[PDB]
């Protein structure tokens, strides 16, 4: 129902920020 | 960056080669793989990129994760049209002024690669 792009993006923001914090 | 070179791992200049090396590490992220497996149907990569920055923020971890999911879809792609679509949508995302200006103001791709 929700656009897949919106669901995927929410998860990637969270992962991206955790990768940013730990390694960037 | 030549995103076709990057996603194919082919005829890469040194910068692209190093981003490619980082991509690979990233594509092993459990959370990233789980997200990918939840959506096997190829989505719109440009829209995913724009949704990521819809909180007004960008950072190199986000950029690397977007490249990583793009690589996963490209590796599993079922047609040349799908590969063209991935490459063109990544190119269109990073050529937006809002994104290109952020990259230029935050060390350029070389800073991503130097991580």
């Amino acid at each position: 129902a929700l656009p897949p792009e919106m669901v995927v993006a929410r998860e990637l923001r969270r992962i991206g920020d955790e990768f940013n914090r730990l390694y960037c | 960056i030549n995103f076709s070179a990057l996603l194919r791992g082919e005829r890469m200049c040194p910068l692209t080669r190093e981003i490619h090396s980082q991509m690979l590490i990233v594509t092993k992220s459990y959370s990233l793989v789980e997200t990918f497996r939840a959506f096997p149907r190829l989505p719109n990569i440009l829209e995913i990129g724009n949704n990521i920055v819809s909180d007004g923020n960008l950072n190199w971890g986000r950029i690397l994760i977007l490249l990583g999911i793009s690589q996963l879809y490209f590796t599993k792609s079922e047609s040349e049209s799908e590969r063209t679509q991935i490459t063109e949508q990544l190119e269109r995302f990073f050529r937006q002024d809002a994104i290109s200006n952020w990259i230029a103001s935050n060390g350029g791709w070389v800073t991503c690669a130097s991580l």
